[PDB]
C-alpha cells in the first residue's frame, strides 16, 4: 500500500530519488531515500547547558 | 562590554594553549585528552571525530 | 500536524485538557484570540438562562518546564460547532490534532562527515522559517525583606548607576512591559541601607521581552505607583 | 609550528623529563631574562622550548652549563665591581 | 562508522563499469578520470604505481 | 576559440516561476555555469523584505489586539511572508489602516507609488468586529542573504526577522542543442521559481555579474 | 551594499618545484569558495587547449597485446610512457614526430627529431629502456591538438588516451577564515599540478580568462 500510495502520487516506487549535489552540482551515484520524517525538538537546548 | 580588541587578544592567548577535554564517565585514560582550541562562532564542542 | 500518524493524536489532545473543547454546540457568534462566543442551538440550551457560552482563552503563560502554554481559536466567525468538537487549538496541537515536533525533507546519507555518529546536519531553510524557533518564559521574583536597620526600598533611585539603568525602568523602579532586555539588565530597582544595589538583574545570557509584570503587597505596606 | 613531540622525545629519552626540561627553559624565556636560541615564528615559550629541543641545543646539561656560566659571571661581577 | 563506508565503497570492485580495464599512467589522472566523468570509482584498470 | 552563450529565450510561465535558456554552451559549461548560477542566485539576490512593524496600541509580539482573531506575532509572520517591490528607495513606511468585519489583506495598504505590492491576496490578518481597527506602520527596507533579528539588534517597533531572498527554488537542466550544423552543444534551460520581486533576467544578470566580480582577483577585465 | 561583497586577492602562493603551486584565497563570501573552487577546477580539468600524443604507429607491431624483441618494456607499458610526455606547439594543429634509435640504453624524448615548430618540456622523460646494440625501435608518435581529456575507447595504428590538457592534479579545501568583525568566511586553498608545458598561477589565470569570457554577454 506505500508502493501503490506512491504510484497514486508521481514519485517513484523505490522510495529513493536520485539527488544531486549543492557544492559540485554532479549526481550522486546510488539513489537515495528522500521522505518526509516527523522531527521534534527537544527541549535540552544548548544555551541551557553551555 | 566585549569591545572589537579583545577578540584578536583571544586568538593570541588561544593560540599554542592546549585545554584538556573530559567526557563525564571517565573510565581510563583516553577519557581525558589535550587539545588546541579552534575558536567556534556557536556554543557546542566540535570533537575530531576520530577521538 | 503529523502526515503519519496513528489517529491516536485526536483522543490524546481532546482527552488533555489543552485545548478548548466546546460544551454545548452551535454557531459562532464571535472569535477573538481571547475569547469564542458560541450561540447554543435550541435543542441543546436550557429553557431558562438563555444563555451563549463564553470561552476565555489562556493566552502566552509560563508551564512548569518554562514553555509557553497558548491557545488559538481554530474556527472563524459564524460557522457550525457541534457538542465535542474543539474551538480553540492548545499547545503543540493542529485543528485537534497532536503536533510535538514537524514533519521535514529528509535525504538518509552520509554528508561530509558532518552527521557522523548521531548527528543531523540541518538546511538554512529549516532556520528561516522559524519552524522551529520556540518560545521560552522565565518567571523571576524580586522580594523586599523586612531587614534590620530599615526596610528595602522598591524605589528607582538606585546608587552607582546612570542614565543607562534608568531608561529601562519607570516612576517606580520596575521595569516597563515590552521593554527588550538582556543580560545585566536591571529590572526591578531594590537597595538596601548600610547603600548597596541588591536590584533584580536579569541573569547571565539570556535576554527576552517583559511580557507581564506582576505585583503583589501585604496588607500595611504602602504601594508605590505602578503597584 | 607544533603537532607532536616525537624527535623531542627521542633526543631526551624519558618522555618525563622532556617536561622539565621544557619547563626550565619556558621559565627562562617567559618572565625570564633570556632569549630563545632558535628563530620564533609567533609560537609561544612552550613550543619555543621544545623547538629548541628538538634541533638538539637544549638538553639538562646545556642549561646546568649556562646557569654555572652564569653563576661565575655573578661571581666575577661582583669580585671585580666591589674588589 | 561513516569512514570505514566510504573506504568500502571506494576500494572495491565491479565487473563492468565505465573505463573497464583501460590502463593509467599514474594515480593523479585516476582521479582526473574518476573527476571528469570518464571512468568509475570501482572499474578494475592496471594503473603504474611506485 | 569557445563558443560564448546567450540570453535566447525566456518564458515568464507565471507571475511566480519562469524558465531562462542559456545558448550555446561547449560541453562541459553546461553543468559548470548551471551549478554556478543556481549558487549565486540561491545564495546573494537583492530582495526587499519587512523589517521593523509597529501597530497601534501593541506593546510587543507576545499579546494580542482586541478585535482580531490572530496574535500580534502571527500577524508578524504573515507580514514576514509579504513580498514587495521597491523602485527609488532604501527603506521605506508602508501603511495599513483598515476597520470592518472581514479579512486584512495588503491590498489595505496604501500604495506609496515607488513600492509596488506583488501579491494583493496575501492576508495578514482577519478582522473579526465592526468597532474593532488595526492601524500599523510596516518598514519595509532592501537587503540581502538573511539578517534575523537578534544579531544586528523604543518598546513600540517590533523587529521581525529579514528574509530578503526574491528566489525559492532553482533547478536547471541541460540538453543537446542539435543546431548550426555542429552538434553536442549543450543548452542551459533554468527554472527559476520567484516569489516575485525580480524579473527573471535582472536576476541571471546579477548572478554572472557577481561571477565576472569573484573572478576579477586574479584576472584582469 | 547589496552589490558591495567581499571581493578577495591571494595571500599566498606557496610552491613546490616549478610544475606544482598551492594557491591560497580569503576572504570569500559565504558560499563562494565551492562554486570558485567547483567552476575552475571543472573549467581546468574537462577544457584546457593544450597538445598531446594522440595516436601512435610503430612499425613492427600490429597490436596492443604484441611482442617485440630487445626492448625492455612493453608496448603497454610504452604507451603508459608516452601518455606522459608534454609537448608545446606553435599554431599548428596537428605533427608528427619520429623516433628512431637503437643501441644500448634508455631511449629519451631527447633523442626525439626536433624539426618543427615542437617543444618538448622534458628531455629526461624515459621512453623505453633498449638492452641490446641491434635493437631497432621506431616509431611515428603523432602529437595533436585538443581540450582535454579524450580516452582510447572514445576515440599499425594503436589508440593512446591523449590527456590534451595541462594540469594533473587540481583539488581545493575550502576553509573557514573570518574578517574583523563578519560571522564565518571561506579561504579557497587550490592545490594544482601540472605536466610542465605551463607553470600553474598562469594556468589558474587561462580558468579565469575562459570562465570570464564565457560570462561576457551577460556582464
Amino acid at each position: 500500500e506505500i508502493k501503490e500510495l506512491l504510484k497514486l502520487g508521481d514519485l517513484p516506487t523505490s522510495g529513493q530519488i536520485r539527488l544531486y549535489d549543492g557544492r559540485t552540482g554532479e549526481q550522486f551515484e546510488r539513489p537515495v531515500t528522500v521522505g518526509y520524517m516527523y522531527m521534534l525538538k527537544l527541549n535540552h537546548l544548548v544555551d541551557d547547558k553551555m | 562590554r566585549e569591545e572589537a580588541v579583545v577578540w584578536d587578544i583571544l586568538d593570541e592567548v588561544i593560540r599554542e594553549h592546549p585545554v584538556l577535554l573530559n567526557r563525564a564517565p571517565t573510565l581510563h585514560r583516553l577519557g581525558i585528552q589535550a587539545f588546541e582550541p579552534v575558536l567556534i562562532e556557536g556554543k557546542a564542542i566540535q570533537l575530531h571525530p576520530l577521538v | 500536524k503529523p502526515l503519519v500518524g496513528t489517529g491516536m493524536e485526536r483522543a490524546v489532545a481532546v482527552d488533555s485538557g489543552v485545548t478548548a473543547v466546546a460544551k454545548r454546540g452551535g454557531v459562532v457568534q464571535y472569535v477573538d484570540a481571547s475569547r469564542i462566543v458560541i450561540k447554543v442551538n435550541e435543542d441543546e440550551m436550557y429553557p431558562g438562562e438563555a444563555g451563549i457560552d463564553i470561552y476565555n482563552l489562556t493566552k502566552y503563560t509560563r508551564s512548569n518546564q518554562n514553555t509557553c502554554i497558548n491557545q488559538m481559536p481554530c474556527v472563524s466567525l459564524g460557522e457550525p460547532v457541534e457538542r465535542g468538537d474543539v474551538l480553540a487549538d492548545g499547545p503543540s496541537t493542529d485543528l485537534g490534532e497532536l503536533a510535538l515536533g514537524q514533519n521535514m525533507r529528509v535525504a538518509f546519507m552520509p554528508w561530509n562527515g558532518y552527521n557522523f555518529e548521531d548527528s543531523i546536519l540541518v538546511s538554512e531553510r529549516v532556520v528561516q522559517e522559524d519552524r522551529f524557533t520556540t518560545i521560552h518564559i522565565q518567571e523571576l521574583a524580586c522580594v523586599s525583606r523586612d531587614t534590620k536597620l530599615g526596610p528595602e526600598e522598591i524605589t528607582a533611585d538606585i546608587p552607582n548607576v546612570g542614565e543607562a539603568a534608568l531608561s529601562k525602568l519607570d516612576e517606580s523602579g520596575i521595569v516597563y512591559i515590552g521593554a527588550e532586555v538582556t543580560g545585566g539588565d536591571i529590572l526591578v530597582g531594590k537597595v538596601t541601607p548600610k547603600v548597596k544595589d541588591s536590584s533584580l538583574r536579569v541573569p547571565n545570557g539570556v535576554s527576552g521581552t517583559v511580557i507581564d509584570v506582576q505585583v503583589f503587597t501585604r496588607d500595611g505596606v504602602e504601594k508605590d505607583k505602578r503597584a | 609550528a607544533r603537532v607532536t613531540v616525537q624527535d623531542a622525545v627521542e633526543k631526551i629519552g624519558n618522555r618525563f623529563d622532556l617536561v622539565l626540561v621544557a619547563a626550565r627553559r619556558a621559565r627562562q624565556m617567559q618572565v625570564g631574562g633570556k632569549d630563545p636560541l632558535v628563530p620564533e615564528e609567533n609560537d609561544k615559550t612552550t613550543v619555543i622550548a621544545l623547538r629548541e629541543i628538538e634541533e638538539g641545543l637544549i638538553n639538562n646539561q646545556i642549561l646546568d652549563v649556562r646557569e654555572r656560566q652564569e653563576q661565575q659571571e655573578q661571581e666575577a661581577a661582583e669580585l671585580q665591581a666591589v674588589t | 562508522q561513516d569512514v570505514v563506508l566510504g573506504l568500502y565503497y571506494m576500494t572495491r570492485d565491479c565487473v563492468n563499469a565505465k573505463g573497464e580495464g583501460m590502463v593509467l599512467t599514474g594515480p593523479k589522472e585516476a582521479e582526473r578520470l574518476y573527476r571528469s566523468g570518464l571512468a568509475s570509482l570501482h572499474a578494475r584498470v592496471k594503473v603504474r604505481i611506485t | 576559440e569557445f563558443l560564448k552563450p546567450r540570453l535566447v529565450d525566456i518564458e515568464q510561465v507565471s507571475s511566480t516561476h519562469a524558465k531562462v535558456t542559456l545558448e550555446p554552451l561547449e560541453r562541459g559549461f553546461g553543468h559548470t555555469l548551471g551549478n554556478a548560477l543556481r549558487r549565486i542566485l540561491l545564495s546573494s539576490m537583492p530582495g526587499c523584505a519587512v523589517t521593523e512593524v509597529e501597530i497601534d496600541g501593541v506593546l510587543h509580539e507576545y499579546s494580542t489586539k482586541e478585535g482580531v482573531q490572530e496574535d500580534i506575532l502571527e500577524i508578524l509572520l504573515n507580514l514576514k511572508g509579504l513580498a514587495v517591490r521597491v523602485q527609488g528607495k532604501d527603506e521605506v513606511i508602508l501603511t495599513l489602516n483598515k476597520s470592518g468585519i472581514g479579512p486584512v489583506t495588503a491590498a489595505d495598504i496604501t500604495h506609496d507609488g515607488d513600492v509596488e505590492i506583488v501579491k494583493p491576496q496575501h492576508v495578514i490578518c482577519h478582522l473579526t468586529d465592526e468597532n474593532a481597527s488595526i492601524s500599523m506602520r510596516i518598514k519595509v527596507q532592501r537587503g540581502r542573504g538573511y539578517v534575523p533579528a537578534s544579531t544586528r539588534i523604543p518598546i513600540g517597533r517590533l523587529l521581525v526577522d529579514a528574509c530578503y531572498s526574491p528566489v525559492e527554488r532553482i533547478a536547471y537542466n541541460v540538453e543537446a542543442a542539435r543546431v548550426e550544423q555542429r552538434t553536442d552543444l549543450d543548452k542551459l534551460v533554468i527554472e527559476m521559481e520567484t516569489n516575485g520581486t525580480i524579473d527573471p533576467e535582472e536576476a541571471i544578470r546579477r548572478a554572472a555579474t557577481i561571477l565576472a566580480e569573484q573572478l576579477e582577483a586574479f584576472v584582469d577585465l
